[PDB]
C-alpha cells in the first residue's frame, strides 16, 4: 500500500498540469513480477504465509469479474449522519460496521443500538475475481492428486487470464477474514 | 483413399468423398508413391539428414 | 509414586511434573545404548542437521529403563506429551543452544507402542488414550494453514491482543482488549500469527485384515506440523495416536442419538535417485551380453514371447526425441501392440510394464479402467474439489500408458488416443479450459484379434479391429497365435503348476530394480548420436524393400518405417549405454523391424519376404 | 437397520424394517445379510419434524399469561411455555442377539467348537466312499441326470485354494460355474437350489438388479459424519455363491462390473462423497440362455450365447444341457417329478441331512491341500493331452485358463475329501469332468 | 524438412496468406480463403505437413475428423437450466477463427 500511493503521488507530480475533469488522482494499482524460479504449489506450507509468493499454475475456471468495495460511507439511521470514507481493507477481508452512532448531539435522547446502514452509491469499489489455480499437470506427483489454491485478483488483474490458460503469478498467501468438520483453527487459505 | 493407396484400376472410382464437399474446395491433391527408386533412396537419405 | 487419585490429574500435580520431566531428562541424557554410543546424541545430531522439528523414541527401550513413564502413556497421553515436548526442547537446546530460532519447539513421536488395536475394535475404553492401529490412507485432504499461537486484532482500537494458544479442542476466543475494554468483534492479524500446518486423512482397516462378512471400518486422523504429506491414498501405514473424542464432535443437534465422533491426532504415521548407481550400471554395461540379459530380465513371469520381451525393451527405453528447426516433429517414443489369440498373457505383459516403468498407469478400452483415457473436468468425490482430471496419457506424460484390450475402446477413447498419438497433444475444450495438455506418452497396448483367433491368410489390419491410421503409427506390433503344440504345451503347464505350487500359502537376468535405475539412467542421461551407420546400406535397405513390396494389396514400407527404424537403433544404443550408436545396435533395429513387418504382412508374402530377407533376420 | 424375514411378509406387503440398537458388548455381533434372533425391550426414540401436520405436543401446566409488549404469543409464545412436538418412533433395543438357525451349540478351532456328536458326524462323513454320489443325490434329490451339473455344483460349492503369487498378482480360487441350455432344463432349478441350500449364497435375476445394489451403495451416517458402504449382491455373497440368472441378458454397465470381481475378488467404489475398496471373494453360478433361445450344436458356444469374451474366459466350467427328446429319459423325468408332487414329505431320500452337509462344508472349507510331484505330473501331462484333443473341433477352445481351471477343480475335489493333499484321483476326475464338459461341435 | 512436394509446399504458402473476402453492395459474402485437400498414400507425410502448418499459421488448430480429445469439431451451444445462460462449447472451427 505504501508503494501504491508512491506511485500515486509521482503520478501525479508527472502529470501535473492536468486538464477539466481528470483531476482526482485517480488509484495507481501496482501488479508485480521478478526472475526467479517459481516455486511449486506443494511447496506451501504455513511458514511460507502472508510472504510474497510466486508459483507455476493453470488456471480451471474465473469466476465473474464483479464489486468489491475500497472505500464505503455509512449513515446513521436517526440523525442520518454519515461516517464516509471507511478505509475497506484489500482481499477477502469483511468488516464489522460501527455499533453506536458518535455525535453526542442526536437530540436530548441518544441514537439507537447498530445505527449504521451502508450508503450503496457512496462506495467506491473496484474490480475483484476468484480464480480457481490447479497445480500444473506435469508438477503432480505421480499417485497423487492435483493440489489447488483459491486466487484472488484485483483491478487490473481481472480478466487479463482466462480458463486454461497456464500462468506464473506473484502474490500473497492468506487466510480468509470474515469474523473468526473434526478440525478447529482452520480458515480457508 | 478407401482401398488403402491409389490402385490405377479404381480411377474415378478411388475417392469416397462427395462432390459437393469436392466442390467447396480450392486445390485437391493426390499423393501416390508408386515407382521411383531414385526419389525413395533420396527420401531416405532426407529423413535421415 | 502412585496414590489413590488417576493417573491424569496425578500427573497434572506440580510435585510429579517436575518428577517425570527429570526422568525423561535424565534417561535422556544417560540412556547409552545397547552397546554403549549415547544413540540420543547422533540422533539429535540429524534432528538439528536436517531441523526436523521432530524427534522419534522406542517404547521398548523407554518401558525397559523407565517403566512408569510407559505405564502413564497410553493413560493420560497428551499431558505427558506436552512435558515431553518441553524436555526435548531443553536438551536440543542444551545441544546446539542455537536451535531457539529454529521453530522453538520439537515433537516427539513414539514408536513400537505394544498394544496394536484393530478398526474394528475401538471401544469407549481407548478413548484419550494412545493407541497403535493399522490401515490404509482412503483420502487425504492437501495441507491446510493452522492457527497455533494466534494475536487479534481488536478491530475497534487495532491492540494487538497477544498470542494465544490453539489447542485442539475448542477454537480460542478472546474475551475483551486489555485496552479499550470491548469484547469487540476481534480478528485475526493475519502476519503476527504464526500458523501450523494441518493435513486431514482418513485410514481404514485393510482388506486383507477384514474378516468374511464385514465392511471395512474408517477412522480419521489429523496429522500437524510435521507429518503432514507423510502419506498418500492407498499407503498401507501404522498409525499411532491419541484416540481422541472430546473438540466439538456430539450429535448434539436435533434428530440423533447423543452419539459422538472421533479422531486420531496422530503422533507418528509410519509407512509399510541415487550414487554408486553410475559405477554399478556402467560395470555391468561392460559385459556387453546386457542386451540379451535385460531381454531375459524383462518379463520373468511369462513364457515364450520373446520377440515381445525385446519390443517392449526397446519401447521402454525409446529412441530420442529431435526437432530439426522448430518445424518438425520428429519423436523418441516407441508405440507397442500386442495383437493376439486369449490367454496369451498380454495382460500379464501390461501389467509387468505396470509394475517396472516409473510413471506407469493402467487403462482399459471397457469402462472398467482405474484411469480413463479422455480429460475431462469436475467435482472429484472423494475430495469435492473441482478437478482437471486430466487424461491417462498426460496421467503419463514422460513414460507409459498401458492400453488393455485395446480392441473395444469407445469411440470417444478412439479419437483421444489418435489425435494424442498423432499430436502427441491433447486439447481439452469442456467447461471454459480450453488448453492442450501435452501427452508424451510411449503407449503399449493389447488387442485380441476378430473372432478370438488370429487369422495367417488375412492381413493383421483387416484380422485386427483397429483402424487404418491407429495400427499404422504403432512402432512395434506384434502377433500372438496360440499354436497347439506338445513341447509347448508340456513347458507353459509345467511352468504354471510349478508357480502354483510354489505360491501354495505353505512355503511363506538382473533384479528389476536394479533394471528401473538403468532404465532411468539409459533414458535420461545417456543420448547416443548417429554419424556412424551405413547410410548408404540403410538407404539401399528401403529401396529393396519397397522394392520388393511394389504390388497390388501390398501396402509398403514407408518412411514410418525407416523413422521406426532409426527410432529403434538409437534404442539399442541407449540399452548398451553407449554414447554412440554402433553397427551392432543398427543391425539389431534392423532385425526386429523388418520381423515386426513381414509378420504383419500376410503368410504368402510373408513367406516372401522372410525367404528373401533372412540374412538381416540371421543376426 | 433389519427387517422383515422373508417367510413372514404378509400380502402385497413391502418387507419392513426397524432400527435395532446394539449397546456395549452386543455391539459387532450382528453383521450384514445375517439371519439374527434379536431379544430386548422395545422403547421409543423421540422423534421431531417427522411431519407437516401438527401433532402431539407437550407444554408446561403452569398458568402463566404474558405482559403486554411481551406477550406470549407466536415465536415467543412458544419458546416460554416450552412447546415441542412428541412424535416417536419404535426402534427396537437389542439386549441380546444370536443366529436364527445356529449352526453349532458352542480347522482347529471350528474342531473344538464341534460337539462330540457332530465330529464323529463329520468324521465318518469324510471316512465315508462314495461320498461324492451321496453328496450329489443330498444336494439334489429332486434332479435326475444331469450328473455333470450336480458334480460341477458340488465342487464350486466347496471351491478351490486361493493363491497370491510374490509379485502381486491375486491368483483366484473360487471356481464359476455357468449353465447353458434349452428353456425348461431345470437351470434355474439348480440355482434355487444352491440358494435355500447354502449360507451366504445370494441370488438374484437378469435386469432385476441395477449395479448400485448389485455390487454396493453408499449413504451418510443419519448420526454422525461418517458414510455406511450398504452390501451389494456381491458383498452378501462374499466367500460364498451369487446365483445370476438370465446371466446373458445383463446390461453391459453392470456385467463389466461382475467381470472386475471375478478378475479382481474385489470392487473399490469412490462415490457421493466416500472412498473403499470392498473385498467380494465370492464365486458365481450362472444360467444363461442361448441366442434364439434354443442350443444349436452346429455353432460354436460363442456365437450360441452373447457374452463378453473376456467373461467367458473368466468363466472357469460350461455345461451344454440340450432338451433332446429321448423318450426312456422323458419317462424318467415325469415319474420323478410326479412321485415328488404326490409325496411331497417323503419321497426324498438325502442320506445326509441338509445341516449335516452344511456344517460339513463349513469345517471341510478350512483344509488347503497341496500338490504332490506326481499329481503335478499327471496335471500336465493330461493337460497336454486336453490340447491334443483341441488340435473336428470343440465348441469353446482350450486355453491355459483350462488348466487353470482343472488344477482349481482337482484343489476342489481334495477339499471335497479334506485331504492335504491332490491326488492322481482327484486329478483323473476334475479332467473327466471337464472333458464332458467340452463337447465337439456336431456339423451334419 | 519434408523431401520434395514442391507443388504442395507453394500450395500450403498460398493457402497461408488465402484471398480476400468480398461483401458486396447488395450485402451476400465471398470466401478469402483457400481450402486444400490432400488425398493419397500413408507413407507421405500429409500429416507431418498438417502439423507444421498448424505450427506455423498465426492461429491454427489441427484436429482430426471425429472432433477431439476432450473437444468437438463444430461449435455447439447448450443452454444451462440452472443459471439459464446458452454455454458455447467452441469447436475447432470457431477456436480457430481468423485462423
Ligand atoms: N506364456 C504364458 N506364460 C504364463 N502364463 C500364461 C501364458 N499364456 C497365458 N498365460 C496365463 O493365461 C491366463 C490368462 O492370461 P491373460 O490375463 O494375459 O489373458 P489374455 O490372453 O490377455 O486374455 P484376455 O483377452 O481375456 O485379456 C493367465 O493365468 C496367464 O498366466
Ligand atoms: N431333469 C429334470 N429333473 C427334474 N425336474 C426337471 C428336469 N428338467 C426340467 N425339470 C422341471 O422344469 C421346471 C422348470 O425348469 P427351469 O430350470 O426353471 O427352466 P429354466 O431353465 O428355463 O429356468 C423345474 O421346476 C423342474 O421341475
Ligand atoms: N518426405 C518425408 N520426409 C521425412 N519424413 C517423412 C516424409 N514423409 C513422411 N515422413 C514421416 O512419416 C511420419 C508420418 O507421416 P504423416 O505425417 O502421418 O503423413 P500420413 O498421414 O500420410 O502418414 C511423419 O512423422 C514423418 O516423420
Ligand atoms: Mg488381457
Ligand atoms: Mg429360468
Ligand atoms: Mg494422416
Ligand atoms: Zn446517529
Ligand atoms: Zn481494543
Amino acid at each position: 500500500q505504501l508503494l501504491e500511493e508512491a506511485a500515486k503521488e509521482v503520478a501525479d507530480e508527472v502529470t501535473r498540469p492536468r486538464p477539466s475533469g481528470e483531476e482526482v488522482l485517480q488509484d495507481i494499482q501496482v501488479m508485480l513480477k521478478s526472475d526467479a524460479s517459481p516455486s511449486s504449489i506443494r511447496s506451501l506450507k504455513s511458514d511460507m504465509m502472508s510472504h510474497l509468493v510466486k508459483i507455476p499454475g493453470i488456471i480451471i475456471a474465473a469466476s465473474a469479474v464483479r464489486a468489491k468495495a475500497t472505500r464505503i460511507s455509512i449513515q446513521c439511521r436517526s440523525c442520518r449522519n454519515t461516517l464516509t470514507n471507511i478505509a475497506m481493507r484489500p482481499g477477502l477481508e469483511g468488516y464489522a460496521l460501527p455499533r453506536k452512532c458518535n455525535t453526542d448531539q442526536a437530540g436530548r435522547p441518544k441514537c439507537p443500538l447498530d445505527p449504521y446502514f451502508i450508503m450503496p452509491d457512496k462506495c467506491k469499489c473496484v474490480d475483484f475475481q476468484t480464480l480457481k489455480l490447479q497445480e500444473l499437470p506435469d508438477a503432480v506427483p505421480h499417485g497423487e492428486m492435483p493440489r489447488h489454491m483459491q486466487l484472488y485478483c484485483d483491478r487490473y488483474l481481472c480478466d487479463k487470464v482466462v480458463p486454461g490458460n497456464r500462468v506464473t503469478i506473484m502474490g500473497i498467501y492468506s487466510i480468509k477474514k470474515f469474523g473468526l468438520r473434526v478440525g478447529v483453527g482452520i480458515r480457508s487459505s | 483413399s478407401v482401398f488403402g493407396r491409389w490402385d490405377e484400376t479404381k480411377g474415378e472410382d478411388n475417392i469416397d468423398f462427395m462432390p459437393t464437399i469436392l466442390s467447396r474446395f480450392d486445390m485437391i491433391f493426390i499423393v501416390k508413391d508408386e515407382h521411383n527408386e531414385e526419389r525413395d533412396v533420396m527420401l531416405a537419405k532426407h529423413v535421415i539428414t | 509414586d502412585l496414590k489413590g487419585h488417576s493417573v491424569r490429574e496425578w500427573v497434572s500435580m506440580a510435585g510429579p511434573r517436575l518428577e517425570i520431566h527429570h526422568r525423561f531428562k535424565n534417561f535422556l541424557r544417560t540412556h547409552v545404548d545397547s552397546h554403549g554410543h549415547n544413540v540420543f546424541k547422533e540422533r539429535i545430531s540429524d534432528m538439528c542437521k536436517e531441523n526436523r522439528e521432530s524427534l522419534v523414541v522406542n517404547y521398548e527401550d523407554l518401558a525397559a529403563r523407565e517403566h512408569v513413564l510407559a505405564y502413564f502413556l497410553p493413560e493420560a497421553p497428551a499431558e505427558l506429551l506436552q512435558i515431553f515436548d518441553e524436555a526435548a526442547l531443553e536438551v536440543v537446546l542444551a545441544m546446539y543452544p542455537k536451535y531457539d530460532r529454529i521453530t522453538n519447539h520439537i515433537h516427539v513421536r513414539i514408536s513400537h507402542l505394544p498394544l496394536v488395536e484393530e478398526l474394528r475394535s475401538l471401544r469407549q475404553l481407548h478413548l484419550n488414550q494412545l493407541i497403535r492401529t493399522s490401515g490404509v490412507v482412503t483420502s487425504c485432504t492437501g495441507v491446510l494453514p493452522q492457527l497455533s499461537m494466534v494475536k487479534y486484532n481488536c478491530n475497534k482500537c487495532n491492540f494487538v491482543l497477544g498470542p494465544f494458544c490453539q489447542s485442539q479442542n475448542q477454537e480460542v476466543k478472546p474475551g475483551s482488549c486489555p485496552e479499550c475494554q470491548s469484547a469487540g468483534p476481534f480478528e485475526v492479524n493475519m502476519e503476527e500469527t504464526i500458523y501450523q500446518n494441518y493435513q486431514r486423512i482418513r485410514i481404514q482397516e485393510s482388506p486383507g485384515k477384514v474378516a468374511a462378512g464385514r465392511l471395512p471400518r474408517s477412522k480419521d486422523a489429523i496429522l500437524l506440523a510435521d507429518l503432514v504429506d507423510s502419506c498418500k491414498p492407498g499407503d498401507e501405514i501404522e498409525l499411532t495416536g491419541i484416540y481422541h473424542n472430546n473438540y466439538d464432535g456430539s450429535l448434539n443437534t436435533a434428530n440423533g442419538f447423543p452419539v459422538f465422533a472421533t479422531v486420531i491426532l496422530a503422533n507418528h504415521v509410519a509407512k509399510k535417485l541415487t550414487d554408486e548407481d553410475v559405477k554399478m550400471i556402467t560395470s555391468l554395461s561392460k559385459d556387453q551380453q546386457i542386451g540379451e540379459k535385460i531381454f531375459a530380465s524383462i518379463a520373468p513371469s511369462i513364457y515364450g514371447h520373446e520377440d515381445i520381451k525385446r519390443g517392449l525393451a526397446l519401447a521402454l527405453f525409446g529412441g530420442e526425441p529431435k526437432n530439426p528447426g522448430g518445424k518438425h516433429k520428429v519423436r523418441g517414443d516407441i508405440n507397442v501392440l500386442l495383437c493376439g489369440d486369449p490367454g496369451t498373457a498380454k495382460s500379464q505383459f501390461l501389467k509387468y510394464i505396470e509394475k517396472v516403468s516409473s510413471r506407469a498407469i493402467f487403462t482399459t478400452g471397457q469402462g472398467a479402467s482405474a484411469v480413463g483415457l479422455t480429460a475431462y473436468v469436475q467435482r472429484h468425490p472423494v475430495s469435492r474439489e473441482w478437478t482437471l482430471e486430466a487424461g491417462a496419457l498426460v496421467l503419463a506424460d514422460r513414460g507409459v500408458c498401458l492400453i488393455d484390450e485395446f480392441d473395444k475402446m469407445n469411440d470417444q477413447d478412439r479419437t483421444s488416443i489418435h489425435e494424442a498419438m498423432e499430436q502427441q497433444s491433447i486439447s481439452i475444450s469442456k467447461a471454459g479450459i480450453v488448453t492442450s495438455l501435452q501427452a508424451r506418452c510411449t503407449v503399449i497396448a493389447a488387442a485380441n484379434p476378430i473372432g478370438g483367433r488370429y487369422d495367417p491368410s488375412l492381413t493383421f489390419s483387416e484380422n485386427v479391429d483397429l483402424t487404418e491410421p491407429i495400427i499404422s503409427r504403432f512402432d512395434i506390433l506384434c502377433v500372438v497365435r496360440d499354436t497347439v503344440d506338445p513341447v509347448q504345451d508340456e513347458m507353459l503347464a509345467r511352468f504354471v503348476v510349478g508357480s502354483h505350487v510354489r505360491h501354495h500359502p505353505s512355503n511363506k537376468p538382473l533384479p528389476q530394480e536394479v533394471l528401473k535405475k538403468y532404465i532411468i539412467y539409459a533414458k535420461e542421461r545417456v543420448h547416443p548420436k548417429l554419424n556412424q551407420m551405413d547410410q548408404d546400406k540403410v538407404a539401399k535397405m528401403y529401396s529393396d524393400l519397397r522394392k520388393e513390396s511394389m504390388a497390388t494389396g501390398s501396402i509398403p514400407i514407408t518412411v514410418r518405417h525407416i523413422e521406426s527404424m532409426i527410432r529403434m537403433a538409437e534404442a539399442h544404443a541407449r540399452i548398451h549405454l553407449r554414447d554412440y550408436v554402433i553397427e551392432d545396435d543398427v543391425n539389431m533395429a534392423i532385425r526386429v523391424m523388418l520381423e515386426s513387418f513381414i509378420d504383419t504382412q500376410k503368410f504368402s508374402v510373408m513367406r516372401s519376404m522372410r525367404k528373401t530377407f533372412a540374412r538381416y533376420l540371421s543376426f | 437397520r433389519i427387517q422383515e424375514t422373508q417367510a413372514e411378509l404378509p400380502r402385497g406387503s413391502i418387507p419392513r424394517s426397524l432400527e435395532v440398537i446394539l449397546r456395549a458388548e452386543a455391539v459387532e455381533s450382528a453383521q450384514a445379510g445375517d439371519k439374527c434372533d434379536f431379544t430386548g425391550t422395545l422403547i421409543v426414540v423421540p422423534d421431531v419434524s417427522k411431519l407437516s401436520t401438527p401433532g402431539a405436543r407437550a407444554e408446561t401446566n403452569s398458568r402463566v399469561s404474558g405482559v403486554d409488549g411481551y406477550e406470549t404469543e407466536g415465536i415467543r409464545g412458544l419458546r416460554a411455555l416450552g412447546v415441542r412436538d412428541l412424535s416417536y418412533r419404535l426402534v427396537f433395543l437389542a439386549c441380546c442377539v444370536a443366529p436364527t438357525n445356529p449352526r453349532f451349540g458352542g480347522a482347529e478351532s471350528i474342531k473344538n467348537q464341534m460337539t462330540v456328536k457332530e465330529w464323529e458326524k463329520v468324521f465318518e462323513m469324510s471316512q465315508d466312499k462314495n461320498l461324492y454320489h451321496n453328496l450329489c443325490t443330498s444336494l439334489f434329490p429332486t434332479i435326475h441326470g444331469n450328473d455333470e451339473v450336480k458334480r460341477g455344483v458340488l465342487l464350486m460349492l466347496f471351491g478351490g485354494v486361493p493363491k497370491t503369487t510374490g509379485e502381486g498378482t491375486s491368483l483366484r480360487g473360487d471356481i464359476n460355474v455357468c449353465i447353458v441350455g434349452d428353456p425348461s432344463t431345470a437351470k434355474s432349478q439348480f440355482l434355487k437350489h444352491v440358494e435355500e441350500f447354502s449360507p451366504r449364497a445370494v441370488y438374484t435375476s437378469g435386469k432385476a438388479s441395477s449395479a448400485a445394489g448389485l455390487t454396493a451403495a453408499v449413504v451418510r451416517d443419519e448420526e454422525s459424519h461418517e458414510f455406511v458402504i450398504e452390501a451389494g449382491a456381491l458383498m452378501l455373497a462374499d466367500n460364498g455363491v451369487c446365483c445370476i440368472d438370465e446371466f446373458d441378458k445383463m446390461d453391459v454397465r453392470d456385467q463389466v462390473a461382475i467381470h472386475e470381481a471375478m478378475e479382481q475378488q474385489t470392487i473399490s467404489i469412490t462415490k457421493a462423497g466416500v472412498k473403499a475398496t470392498l473385498n467380494a471373494r465370492t464365486s458365481i453360478l450362472a444360467a444363461a440362455n442361448p441366442i434364439s433361445g434354443h442350443y444349436d450344436r452346429s455353432k460354436s458356444l460363442k456365437q450360441n450365447i452373447n457374452l463378453s469374451a473376456p467373461i467367458m474366459s473368466r468363466f472357469d466350467l460350461f455345461f451344454i444341457l440340450v432338451d433332446e427328446c429321448n423318450e426312456v429319459t422323458d419317462y424318467a423325468i415325469a415319474r420323478r417329478i410326479v412321485d415328488l408332487h404326490s409325496r411331497i414329505e417323503e419321497s426324498i431320500d438325502r442320506v445326509y441331512s441338509l445341516d449335516d452337509i452344511r456344517r460339513y462344508l463349513l469345517f471341510a472349507r478350512q483344509f488347503k491341500p497341496k500338490i504332490s510331484k506326481e499329481s503335478e505330473d499327471f496335471i500336465v501331462e493330461q493337460y497336454k493331452h486336453l490340447r491334443q484333443r483341441d488340435g473336428t473341433k470343440s465348441s469353446w477352445r482350450i486355453t491355459v485358463r483350462q488348466l487353470e481351471s482343472m488344477i482349481r477343480l482337482s484343489e476342489a475335489m481334495a477339499r471335497m475329501h479334506c485331504c492335504d493333499e491332490v491326488q492322481p484321483k482327484h486329478v483323473k476326475e476334475a479332467f473327466r469332468l471337464l472333458n464332458k464338459s467340452i463337447i465337439r461341435v456336431e456339423t451334419p | 524438412s519434408i523431401f520434395g512436394g514442391t507443388d504442395m509446399k507453394k500450395a500450403i504458402a498460398c493457402l497461408l496468406f488465402g484471398g480476400s473476402r468480398k461483401r458486396l453492395p447488395d450485402g451476400l459474402t465471398r470466401r478469402g480463403d483457400i481450402n486444400l485437400l490432400m488425398l493419397g498414400d500413408p507413407g507421405t507425410a500429409k500429416s507431418q505437413l498438417l502439423k507444421f502448418v498448424e505450427k506455423c499459421s498465426p492461429i491454427g488448430v489441427y484436429t482430426s475428423g471425429k472432433g477431439s480429445s476432450a473437444a468437438g469439431l463444430t461449435a455447439s451451444v447448450m443452454r444451462d437450466p440452472s443459471s439459464r445462460n446458452f454455454i458455447m462449447e467452441g469447436g475447432a472451427m470457431v477456436l480457430a477463427d481468423g485462423g
